[PDB]
């Protein structure tokens, strides 16, 4: 894993983007770059001791779809460091650094069944006041709950499954 | 002519890149133009990108990263026999006493 | 454009368009050579303590089988 080694590149990307107005531009061209990291025969090439510089070369030819300043920079800076596979890393990174200036929580919200989306706009303006942000729920239909519903909104989490509760009263016994 | 260049210098090592194609072998000899000098290395180890780790046969300073260096492709070879014997000789086999040249038939 | 489907098949087109080529398995290829040891990269199917044959008549034992690389000696 290599959280750490991609911060600083994904800062940097972040930083030039908002000099250049083309945040929207950068992230799907790093989402391009993430999934050419993937391919089988690409993760074979990447994995081989080529020349950094040849290597970038032999990276920028199945990505033409690509700045001059994104593509042709970012992408050979990482390879003189080999840092290429961290690609991944480094989008993710991104985009949660544009969720932050931009003043965004992705929260995610858990049940056994749809909400009524009465349920679901309330949840979205009551996170609004817990937190400071423009809240963007999705919601996931796990059965396990049963009832009630999870909203995990990053570390903070509030549990009103009645599994949980069920769990927590085992526990009091 | 000159095919590499300089990447590193730790001291008394060096560090060149060559193209993958001319890499030299592992105890070849290279030479450099240290400012108006010539300087002789010899590779110690094939890194793997066209790179290769040498010891300098002289003193190292004045040295910068990214000099032409000259692809040698024999190794360390040095007089011998008859010609040499009444004579003082540097460790590259170049004479060290003030008379000229020495006079081997064979290296 | 940008549909994730679309850029996969554009993608596995593309590099084959290119004409990278995989190693087999039973092969590598030697790169780096110090001190005796030597690392190579591919021979996805060595064994650990088998005999890898070098060109000429040479052998080199498989000790580390590590991902990325083959170390023998």
């Amino acid at each position: 894993e290599f959280i750490t080694v991609a911060r600083p590149y994904a800062k940097a990307a972040f930083d030039f983007a908002v000099e250049h107005q083309s945040v929207e531009r950068w992230q799907d061209m790093l989402a391009f770059a993430a999934e050419v990291t993937k391919n089988e025969q690409m993760a074979e090439l990447l994995s081989g001791a080529l020349a950094p510089e040849t290597l970038a070369e032999s990276f920028i030819a199945v990505a033409g779809e690509q700045l001059d300043e994104n593509g042709q920079n970012l992408i050979r800076v990482m390879a003189e460091n080999g840092r290429l596979n961290a690609l991944p890393d480094v989008l993710e990174q991104f985009i949660h650094l544009r969720a932050v200036s931009e003043a965004t929580a992705e929260v995610d919200v858990i049940s056994a069944a749809a909400l009524s989306e009465q349920q679901l706009a309330k949840i979205s303006a009551a996170m609004e006041k817990r937190l400071s942000r423009k809240v963007k729920l999705n919601a996931k239909i796990d059965k396990s709950v049963m009832a009630g519903v999870i909203i995990r909104a990053g570390d903070m989490v509030i549990d009103g499954s009645v599994r949980g509760r069920l769990e927590r009263l085992a526990d009091v016994l | 002519m000159a095919t590499g260049k300089i990447v590193q210098v730790i001291g008394a090592v060096v560090d060149v890149e060559f193209p993958q194609d001319a890499v030299p072998r592992v105890y070849d000899a290279l030479e450099v133009q240290n400012g108006n000098e010539r300087l002789v290395l010899e590779v110690q180890q094939q890194l793997g990108g066209g790179i290769v780790r040498t010891i300098a046969m002289g003193s190292s300073d004045g040295l910068r990263r990214g000099l032409d260096v000259k692809d040698l492709e024999h190794p360390i070879e040095v007089p011998v026999g008859k010609a040499t014997l009444g004579r003082i000789m540097n460790v590259l086999g170049e004479p060290v006493d003030m008379k000229g040249e020495i006079g081997e038939e064979e290296r | 454009q940008l549909n994730s489907t679309e850029i996969s098949e554009l993608i596995k087109q593309r590099i084959a368009q290119f004409n990278v080529v995989s190693e087999a398995h039973n092969e590598g290829t030697i790169v780096s050579v110090s001190d005796g040891v030597i690392r190579i990269h591919g021979l996805a199917d060595a064994m650990q303590g088998e005999m890898i044959s070098l060109p000429g008549n040479r052998y080199a034992i498989a000790l580390n089988l590590e991902r990325d690389s083959v170390g023998a000696v």
